[PDB]
Order: structure tokens, then sequence, then C-alpha cells
């Protein structure tokens, strides 16, 4: 793995001799499987805009 | 005041306004046709692939 750049919100790298299968299931996984945290349910008491 | 019939007339003559032709005639002042599109100057290469 080679490190082009990294700063706070961005990363650019490599990856060396490795399949397209896999690179594919890391993209996919940061795509649609890390979890994060958001706003589910919003209890309004007043919205007057 | 007889007011006999008088003989049949000789011709007619018929006075009426002509219209001035000075002004056409001329060459033809068309529309001026718009420009076809130019592609812009300074267009630059402004995306860079990552890494």
């Amino acid at each position: 793995v080679d490190v082009v750049h990294m700063d706070e919100n961005s990363l650019e790298f490599d990856m060396v001799g490795i399949d397209a299968a896999i690179a594919n299931a890391f993209r996919r996984i940061l795509l649609a499987e890390v979890p994060t945290m958001a706003v589910e349910k919003v209890l309004v008491y007043n919205n007057t805009s | 005041g007889g007011l006999t019939c008088a003989s049949a007339p000789q011709g007619t003559l018929r006075i009426l306004e002509g219209p001035q032709q000075s002004l056409s005639g001329s060459p033809l002042q068309p529309i001026p046709a718009s420009p076809p599109p130019q592609i812009p100057p300074g267009l630059r290469p402004r995306f860079c692939a990552f890494g």
C-alpha cells in the first residue's frame, strides 16, 4: 500500500497486487456497510416556517 | 338656362397621387445573422484525476 495524500476528510492511496473482487469488496463496504449515526425520528412541536 | 345635351367627350384625364420610389429600389437591408456558437477562450482542464 502506497499512500499518496492524506488530510482531514480525504485519502488517496494505492493497492498493488490485489484483485478486482477484493478491491471492489472494499469499495462497496465503504459505500454501503460502514455504520454511522444519523437522525431518524424528528419530533416537531411547532413549525411555522 | 335651357340645359341642352352637349356632345360626347373626347377623352379622360385622371389625377391621382404618385408614390415616391427614391427610397425603395435600394440595396436590401436584412436583419444581420446571429453568430454561430464559438468556443469560449480560456477553457482549461479543471478536473484532475484522483491519486
